[PDB]
């Protein structure tokens, strides 16, 4: 079950700088990574930010992360119409020895 | 008128405190292959007339056995396994109480990869790293010393050792019948070196020594004094039997290059505590001769026993070294009764097992007992305890003996008791009659 | 009678046992302390060696020496001691002051040899 | 590059065990990465079910899974193999192989230590289980 | 009438054993000869006329005591030197690429600070390296990684056996036999005592002696029981037989710091071409050496059909010939040298394919491994062989002809060939004899 | 001759040099020739000892006040000194060696007491 | 006609080295003083006349034997202290909150060896170099291992007798003005030297023994332009020093039970290490030491240089000041010159530097703990460790520069007045004693 | 007076003083140390003691012998080399050959001599 939270929808309109949050415990968003994803309609996810705000390779300056003690939140500015999708957070979690990912952000 | 004369090799000595070599009759922690093989014919010569003073607590002798001790111990354990990679945090949950089936994932040979283990470890030798929190247990000792396997190889069998002067000196022996400790000792015996002594550690309760002659007697460098240990030597050995029924079947695993890690993989049975047996019939009637003896020292007050003095495990339980393990018996069920002037059974003893000990009392260092494979059972003789009188306050009518002592010097003394080393001084003078020619 | 078999036993019985008292004077942890054991007994030894040649006794189990008894020492005759003394207490007797009388000998031995080679 | 593509039965009866499995291409199954799997049941939150070191070589599994599933690998054919014993109608859900590197995280003189599974570099194309009579 | 006198300084002796200690010809020599007490510059050789002594190199615990002496020098040397612990590592090794021997081994490697991690692409003898996973490939575990760590060996230090001469205490004496053609025992008639024995090059080798002291004017056959299959023969020349090694591969060493402040050395390209190593010898002699072991082999169990195979077979330290020359490890496959028949009746040189080993347990222990660091340049060796150690195995009943393996599986075999000469005697000074004198009172 | 040379040599004469056999008798490698050099003053000792008891210190030839014991040997004095060496000569004595020590022992104790008196 | 005769005992010596065994006076010390046999108690000064005996400090095997004996016991009482590996990863450092000063931080172990701990550690710049150009990394990680000085064993120099076996005399050489090597009288024999002080320094040596009435020069070719000339100073000329930061020590667990000590705070501002001497002393000790060099060599002209040149360890002052180790500037020192005809405080400046290799080893690495609070540390200088620097003949003047590079010197100008010999008691001369029979 | 005080004294006077120079005669890392220095002074003393045993000397200071005085030796006279010449110069001028002259004594005299004795 996820252990993190996150809002279950944030949808609007596009042209802005909408912040997606995402909150846990000691146990996994305030001990490591804080990686991000993001989840197409009817496909598997992908890769958006890793560790906690580096960027992997393919993925445009668009996006970006941040960290602050046991919350969490992306930022993200200048949005498209491609942008209509489930982004999750995700983090080790060191009391349950495994990942676990947010209830999903629905943009 | 009368000159002086000077003798050469007169039968004199000097007490005197001098380095002892050891001597037995590989395979063991005492690594007594490396010892001089003693003379099978005891060399033991008789002293007439003689009447030497002797001491043993003052005895040097104790001392250097006690750090030998600790040395062979030391170099036993030297070229073994260095556990220092269990400093990991352990995952334990309860076994499917006194047991855990901690979790976590070790450093294979090749560095690169590691490998996931489940062990069971005592509550004794696991604390938790949160406090209250469960889970997140981690091995005790890992904030004080480096934890250190004894190789499976080397056993703790308390084999013989005798305790050898070299040349120049010799050791006296006290043969009187019911020696009172201190005294001067009427029928003495010069023997070249100490006859074999079993250095099994144990504490609260001596095991495996040398039994009285004829009665109990009791040894105190000052009995009134509370703080000075009361070493007791039992006449009638006491048999006691324990056993850990737990089948324990035993795992190996290869952590860093060539050093193995031996643990508690699965028991298979029923899971039960270990404990230690005692005839009631005889430990009782023990008591009452050791109460009867007692009253001769002190006047006519009764004499009652407790349950120890309470605090850490390691001095205020019995520990024996037995089977390859190592054992933390609670013995408040021996001294719980009261004596007076005018005065199926076996006693139950219940028994905590302990792999991470710390033997001689020494922060910085650490010692891990691998698990034996199957159960193991162990019968002994007691021949020996140590008390302690709780005589604090000014009691009239009362006098409360408590087991401790807490000095492991103890366990020795009560064996080297009829030792005494002494340096030769075969150079005299004396008047003499006579003038040397030109 | 055996080593140091005659420690409690008169002067004169025990001045007869001497030869036996003085000639039984002869993984790495042991071998270190069995080796500075050993040499700690060839040491000892040597100790009372060296004392046997300065002062003109070499290799001599009974000795003579040109240095008179003084009372001050002891004040008892030649029969008690030498048939009712043992040699243990005795030794406590002279337990003070017993290097007065070592280096009296050594003394006296030193002027000794030399008066000879001036005679010869 | 690495590509992850699952294989299995979509429709699976309940009370028995759910077996399918995962082709890797493009890497050496016995890398430094972890092969993990993931699950998404119908527009619902993403959960982690466990983990085979392809290093390492040795499973993990989530506490509240770790009696039902045992992940095995196969080094000879380069596929990991999920084993869902005694599935039921709650576990329906998109399974997705993913990946994750075990990045080192300091050394020591007994051994090194690196990061648990997390950021997931690749994802599998996903395959739809659904448990019913 | 007689009476007992002693005498002292008497000159008689006893069999005994006691310990010794060396001394070396006038720091970085792993035998610490330079720590060793200088030897003395007058061989003071005393001659025993009309001794007559018995000698029995096979019950003697000179050679005892002497492989105990050499393994603590192995070790007390190694004990300095960088611990290998950090190579124990998957390795991702490939076929060399410029004769399938060498692997080029690419593997993650830790670096001074203990937060960083080095990529080292080195070239390890396929000997060295254990496939991790039998099945697949380009996994291979450095050997010896499941049994204990490596210790590297020094670079600065060498290997070379330079003479050391094994004296004994004063108030001992150690005997040297001198007859002309004395087998291993045998009651010795131009006996001869010396402070202590002469240079004795520790050399180590396997199924043959390099650089060893020979014959005098005929071979020599030693051993406790001849006709015994399982005791070992070793066999002494009168005329060695010399054999040059080389290592064909150039190789390039490199060096990168592991750890604080600790060097790791290895191979890091072989420039040209990539040749295995081998060791020649003249067939010529080899051939006349053997014709005359055979005639003599021949001598002390009669005249049968004497064969030579090639090994009794096993691992390669006890199957194949090892050296020490160089700072490197060879391991020989001496087939050739031992594939000859010869009855009563009876350019040009032999080729021995030989194979380099970096990890080795030189003295057959499992406890201990360490790793030899390549040497840079084409190393060359050359080398004397004057003695064989031999073992039949006939265990069938020999009818007509049986065949000599070489081998022995024991390292104490080829340090007895220099030790047949000595035997430790405890002189006793004192002695008791009759004689008509009486001492005055 | 040297150290030791005279062994082969006819027992009467190979006893006119004892004198250079007696002045022969006197950190892997350091405690190795340590363990080893304190052993020859030990060997030293153990038999320069007993002449230090037996009246014959600093004395090459020592005779004593012992009758021989035909028991020991029956050969005569003759055959002795003149045909065999040292080498099998202990090897027939071996056997009352030690006892014939201390015989010399009590001997010598009981001429210091006699000539402690008697003096 | 004469006989030859033999003596035992006679009074006669050899020149021949020996083993030699220290005596404290009577555990926690890095010399194991405790451990050393004691010293007795009244050390045996007897008097000799008429030996006129030769002495030679640079060609006696003693002062090696010390420097390889001290080095010992160093490692002796360093090994078992913990042993801080885990302390070798990368660093990062900016500016503390002062040039001298880097507030670094890092991960270390804590007690759990899957667990690390972020520290604030303040490491000066001489033990910290870039890994590239933030990352800094510590000094001397790349040549040996880092070992933490136990806190329980101070560097305090106490005395130390050295000692010979028994048949093995140590002379003692008392004349006036001893230069060195020639012929020493009133040669005195003791058991064993006297207590001398193991003291760390370099370029100037600390609370050793002065001269009795005038300033002493000496060398082993006081002509050569190579060699050390070691000044021995008629008086002490007093030197203060102290550390202004008042630092603040911070303790935490590292692997198995070990602990380790870092400068966690500085409390005020932050001041540049000193020391002071009097202007007045300094510059007539110097001046004294020009009049007593006028008449060994030189065109009458003395000229005092600030060092030759080199790393921090011998061109710069060493100290050892209740645990701490200080490396100042001797610039100030040697910055005058003169001439036949001839507050008030010199001031060195110096740098705090905790990582070091004092005996000049590269395989080994001391990390000295910082020590709460200011520290202070008063001595004596008794001696200086000179060296000309001719490189073209003397026409008019030459050059004096402190230094040598050298740590036995500091040694020599210590048992200089000490020569072992061994006693050899057996000898022969002609008589006519003859032997009866 | 003390140890080794006659060092720089008459011959005469160092010929009476020779007893006490006889009797003087004889944390890890304290401990080879003192071992190995304490196992040479017994070497030491041992060196030169064994020497006086096969020449016969055993506890005599001023021992004798019966050997010849060889010229080639000393071109000197009795009178003035003991009248105010010291030991040491004295002996740094004879340690030219000293193993010779230990040979005469050693056994062209201690030697020879007990076996002439022996024919009693
Ligand atoms: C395979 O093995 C590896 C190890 O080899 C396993 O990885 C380890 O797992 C554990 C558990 O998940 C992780 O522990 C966490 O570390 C966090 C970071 O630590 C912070 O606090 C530290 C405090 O240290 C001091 O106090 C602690 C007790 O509080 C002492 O134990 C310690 O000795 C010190 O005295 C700081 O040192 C550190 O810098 C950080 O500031 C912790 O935050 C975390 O604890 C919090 O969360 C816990 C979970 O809820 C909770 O229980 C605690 O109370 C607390 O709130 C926890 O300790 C290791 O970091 C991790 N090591 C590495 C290197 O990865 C791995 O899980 C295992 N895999 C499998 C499959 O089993
Ligand atoms: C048997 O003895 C021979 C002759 O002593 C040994 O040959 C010598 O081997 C060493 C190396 O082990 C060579 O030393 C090196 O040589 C070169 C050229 O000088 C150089 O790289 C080094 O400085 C070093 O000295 C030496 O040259 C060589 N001598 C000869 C004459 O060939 C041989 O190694 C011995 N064999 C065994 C198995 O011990
Ligand atoms: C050896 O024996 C012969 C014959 O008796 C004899 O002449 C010769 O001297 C002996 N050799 C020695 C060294 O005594």
């Amino acid at each position: 079950q996820s252990v993190l939270t996150q809002p279950p929808s944030a949808s609007e309109a596009a042209r802005k700088s909408v912040t997606i949050s995402c909150s846990g415990s000691s146990s996994n968003i305030g001990s490591n990574s804080v990686s991000w994803y993001q989840q197409l309609p009817e496909t598997a996810p992908k890769l958006l930010i890793y560790n906690n705000n580096q960027r992997p390779s393919g993925v445009p300056d668009r996006f970006s992360g941040s960290k602050s003690g046991t919350s969490a939140s992306l930022a993200i500015s200048g949005l498209q119409t491609e942008d209509e999708a489930d982004y999750y957070c995700g983090a080790w979690d060191g009391s349950l020895r495994g990942n676990v990912f947010g209830s999903g952000t629905k943009l | 008128n009368l000159w002086v004369t000077v003798y050469y090799g007169v039968p004199v000595w000097r007490d005197a405190d001098t380095t002892l070599f050891c001597a037995s009759d590989k395979h063991n922690v005492w690594a007594t292959h490396a010892c001089v093989p003693t003379d099978p014919n005891p060399q033991e010569i008789h002293l007439d007339n003689v009447t030497e003073k002797f001491n043993m607590w003052k005895n040097n002798m104790v001392e250097q056995m006690h750090e030998d001790i600790i040395s062979l111990w030391d170099q036993s354990l030297k070229p073994c396994v260095k556990l220092t990679p269990l400093c990991v945090t352990l995952h334990c949950t309860n076994v499917t109480e006194g047991l855990k089936n901690c979790s976590f994932n070790m450093t294979t040979e090749l560095r690169d990869k590691r490998q996931k283990v489940y062990s069971l470890f005592y509550r004794l030798d696991i604390v938790p790293i949160n406090e209250n929190q469960g889970s997140e247990y981690r091995l005790i000792n890992c904030n004080t010393s480096a934890i250190t396997q004894a190789c499976p190889k080397v056993s703790f069998e308390p084999i013989p050792i005798h305790y050898c002067t070299p040349a120049g000196f010799a050791i006296l022996k006290c043969k009187d019948e019911g020696f009172n400790g201190t005294g001067l000792c009427k029928n003495v015996s010069t023997v070249q070196c100490t006859h074999g002594i079993k250095p099994v550690v144990s504490t609260q309760l001596l095991l495996n020594g040398s039994l009285a002659e004829k009665n109990i007697i009791i040894r105190s460098e000052n009995i009134t004094n509370n703080a000075k240990i009361i070493i007791v030597q039992l006449v009638q050995p006491v048999t006691i039997k324990c056993i850990r029924p737990n089948n324990n079947t035993v795992k190996s695993i290869r952590i860093g290059p060539g050093q193995a890690f031996y643990y508690t993989g699965d028991i298979i049975g029923d899971i039960r505590q270990a404990h230690c047996n005692v005839t009631r019939s005889r430990w009782n009637k023990t008591l009452q001769e050791v109460a009867e003896k007692l009253r001769t020292y002190f006047g006519n007050k009764t004499i009652i026993f407790a349950n120890s003095s309470g605090g850490d495990l390691e001095i205020t339980t019995h520990s024996f070294n037995c089977g390859g393990e190592f054992f933390y018996c609670n013995t408040s069920g021996l001294f719980n009764s009261t004596w007076y002037v005018n005065s199926n059974d076996t006693i139950t003893l219940p028994c905590r097992i302990k792999q991470i000990i710390n033997m001689w009392q020494r922060a910085g260092q650490a010692m891990y007992a691998p698990p034996i494979p199957g159960v193991i059972k162990c019968e002994s003789n007691i021949t020996g305890l140590l008390l302690t009188r709780d005589g604090g306050k000014d009691n009239n009518v009362n006098e409360t003996f408590r087991p401790g002592g807490s000095d492991m010097r103890d366990n020795w003394r009560s064996e080297l008791y009829k030792y005494k080393v002494v340096e030769i001084e075969p150079l005299g003078v004396a008047p003499t009659r006579c003038k040397r020619r030109v | 009678l055996g080593f140091l078999g005659a420690a409690g036993s008169t002067m004169g019985a025990a001045s007869i046992t001497l030869t036996v008292q003085a000639r039984n004077l002869l993984l790495t942890h042991w071998g270190i302390k069995q080796l500075q054991a050993r040499v700690l007994a060839v040491e000892h030894y040597l100790r009372d060696q060296q004392l046997l040649g300065i002062w003109g006794c070499s290799g001599k189990l009974i000795c003579c020496t040109n240095v008179p008894w003084n009372s001050s020492w002891s004040n008892k005759s030649l029969d008690e001691i030498w048939n009712n003394m043992t040699w243990l207490q005795w030794d406590k007797e002279i337990n003070n002051y017993t290097q007065l009388i070592y280096r009296l000998i050594e003394e006296s031995q030193n002027q000794q040899e030399k008066n000879e080679k001036e005679l010869l | 590059q690495v590509q992850l593509r699952e294989s299995g039965p979509g429709l699976v009866k309940p009370s028995e065990t759910l077996s399918l499995t995962c082709a890797v291409s493009g890497a050496s199954i016995s890398d430094e990465y972890y092969w993990t799997w993931i699950r998404q049941p119908p527009g619902r939150g993403l959960e982690w079910i466990g983990y085979f070191s392809g290093r390492d070589g040795y499973p993990h599994y989530n506490r509240f899974l770790e009696s039902r599933v045992t992940i095995s690998v196969d080094t000879s054919k380069k596929q990991i193999s999920l084993r869902l014993t005694s599935v039921t109608a709650a576990d329906t859900a998109v399974y997705f192989c993913a990946k994750a590197p075990r990045s080192f995280l300091y050394g020591d003189d007994y051994g090194d230590f690196y990061t648990e599974s997390d950021y997931f570099d690749s994802w599998g194309q996903g395959v739809l289980v659904t448990v019913s009579s």
